């Protein structure tokens, strides 16, 4: 729509506007004419309609730039980092996980990757339904002989095959990210931080374990597994210590979601029915979020 | 499929598509259609000339034809669109050619591939992902063998993957993708060998009735002939 | 009751131990292809469900 008000965003790639209930995202056109991450982010967000992925009302052309629409309210990152412990493990940890996995499964059954998943990518709504957006490095799931990119997702939310250097991966790299969203939501801390380097591999090995030959096979075919040594995987003494605010069935699909095996990683069709939402209490979308 | 961009705003019927032709010839009359088919053949052979996959050739043909459904060939000349559509097709589904590497492999000097780019996306109205019959070829390459075991995979890997692919490139040169869904175009072009393949496939498959689908595939064959 | 996904289930069948595809079954025998999480049934489930998307008509266009 042709309505504008005050701006959000200090980034030089895009500065988003606001107006009407909507938010106009403008890509500055002024090398190449149009960037990869403008057509790459309109061409899959145009064709999805869901209550967990935002949609386009109009994509009307500007004089030089490209206009989109977005959502009004802020994101999941400002919810976690600044509160007075409103969020409670009976109900608030279940509904947002259920809706984010619903959005991830709607991306997956359209065979679209969406390899940029962050709490500043997951954003809420006035009725509190969390949305999946910002498809800036998304890609359709191609033919198996096609070579993909490498560094496609951010550091703190990176799948370990992307740490190791998997050039042509599957779409199981975005279940690891939402499992880290689960742990970041029930721990209220930035989970697995790195020092702007290759140190994400060492902190992931320190947290969840250096993969062994017997279990996730062919991990030594990356020219990175020989650089380091083995670390012990965590046992079920993690149930009380460092994860004491959790239920019995939460650790089952958390450990099934933080599998470092990508072939044995639980896809969303077996994460939406992983008997964790069946346990009491039932969730409800009125949550005390400002 | 109804949530996809190809169904909700660029899938047509015969009366709606002929109405689209006469309104883009009325807002801007029979030489335009075989002119854009000739230049579609030109962009097909120059896209196949510069060593591209069959997926990006199909998207380039569809982008060129979808550009010239909304604009005529006189107020935008078709001799300059034919180098821009390969660029937006290869930048669409990640081919990854650069601009200068694309210009040195073509007859372009970096300006002739970028000026007709904003208006091509405006007249295209940003339906930049397209569904193509090659993944239904790889699906019905496998679903024949699952339901049938009598006469399989000798001639069907001998002379089907090298023939039906070229027949669907010739189909994308014609006007069939605005009519039917790409599995229906796939099963139409599989009816070249209808001695024992397609009739024995659709009879034993059976929520979806069979005879309506045979009539849809038969009238699609009447369109393509 | 409740549903985890509101409407997200197709009713068609699949059997991945039958086919003899010369583009993926030979591709999965390599070393670096397995190491990125690739198996045969994921690609076949990707392509066979795409082969059945949209079996409608032209009557459903107005
Ligand atoms: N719908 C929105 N409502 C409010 N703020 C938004 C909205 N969308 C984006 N923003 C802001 O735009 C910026 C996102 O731009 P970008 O850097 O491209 O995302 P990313 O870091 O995932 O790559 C963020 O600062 C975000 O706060």
């Amino acid at each position: 729509e042709y309505t504008k008000e005050k701006k959000v965003g200090e980034g030089t790639y895009a500065v988003v506007y606001l107006g009407c209930k909507i938010a106009i995202k403008e890509i500055k056109t002024s090398k190449d004419g149009l960037d990869m991450s403008a057509i790459r982010e309109v061409k899959y967000l145009q064709e999805m309609q869901h209550p967990n992925v935002i949609e386009l009302i109009d994509i009307f052309m500007a004089y030089d730039n490209l206009n989109l629409v977005l959502e009004f309210l802020p994101t999941d990152l400002e919810v976690v980092i600044k509160d007075k412990s409103i969020l409670f493990t009976p109900a608030d940890i279940k509904a947002w996980m259920l809706m984010t996995l619903r959005g991830v499964y709607h991306c997956h059954r359209n065979f679209i990757l969406h390899r940029d998943l962050k709490p500043n990518n997951l954003l809420f709504s006035p009725d509190g339904q969390i949305k999946v957006a910002d498809f800036g490095l998304a890609r359709a799931i191609p033919a198996p002989h096609e070579i993909l990119t490498s560094n496609v997702v951010t550091r703190w939310y990176r799948a370990p095959e992307l740490l190791f250097g998997a050039k042509h991966y599957t779409s199981a790299i975005d279940i690891w990210s939402v499992g880290v969203i689960f742990a970041e939501l029930m721990l209220r801390i930035p989970y697995l931080p790195g020092q702007n380097d290759v140190d994400q591999m060492e902190v992931t090995f320190r947290a969840l374990g250096t993969p062994t030959d017997r279990d996730w096979p062919e991990v030594s075919s990356f020219m990175t597994y020989n650089k380091l040594q083995i670390y012990p995987p965590p046992s079920r003494d993690e149930l009380r210590k460092r994860f004491i605010a959790a239920s019995e069935y939460a650790l089952d699909f958390m450990c099934g979601m933080l599998t470092m095996n990508p072939q044995k990683r639980w896809t969303a069709v077996q994460c939406l029915e992983s008997d964790y939402f069946k346990e009491l209490p039932p969730p409800s979308d009125p949550s005390s979020i400002k | 499929y109804r949530h996809s961009s190809q169904y909700r705003m660029w899938s047509y019927t015969k009366d709606q598509l002929q109405e689209k032709r006469v309104d883009t010839n009325a807002r801007a009359m029979e030489e335009e259609l075989d002119l854009v088919n000739f230049y579609a053949k030109k962009v097909q052979v120059i896209a196949q000339h510069l060593n591209l996959p069959t997926e990006v050739v199909a998207t380039a043909i569809s982008f060129f034809r979808r550009f010239f459904l909304e604009n005529s060939v006189m107020q935008i000349d078709p001799k300059s669109i034919v180098h821009t559509t390969i660029f937006l097709a290869c930048k669409s589904e990640n081919y990854f050619i650069s601009v200068d590497s694309f210009a040195q492999k073509a007859k372009s000097t970096r300006d002739s591939v970028l000026k007709f780019e904003f208006k091509l996306l405006e007249s295209l109205k940003f339906s930049l992902l397209n569904h193509h019959p090659y993944k239904p070829l790889h699906g019905f390459f496998l679903d024949i063998q699952n339901v049938l075991y009598g006469k399989v995979d000798l001639n069907y890997m001998g002379q089907i993957y090298d023939r039906c692919k070229k027949r669907i490139t010739a189909a994308l040169l014609t006007d069939v993708v605005y009519f039917y869904t790409p599995p229906q175009i796939t099963l139409a072009t599989l009816l070249i060998e209808d001695e024992a393949l397609v009739t024995r496939y659709l009879e034993t498959k059976f929520s979806i009735d069979s005879a309506k689908l045979l009539t849809i595939i038969r009238e699609c064959k009447s369109i393509i002939e | 009751p409740f549903n985890g996904d509101r409407e997200a289930h197709p009713p068609f069948t699949l059997k991945g131990s039958v086919y003899n595809d010369p583009f993926i079954k030979d591709l999965e025998h390599r070393k670096e292809f397995i190491a990125s999480g690739f198996n045969t049934n994921y690609a076949y489930e990707r392509v066979l469900t795409e082969a059945f998307m949209g079996l409608g008509c032209v009557i459903s266009e107005e």
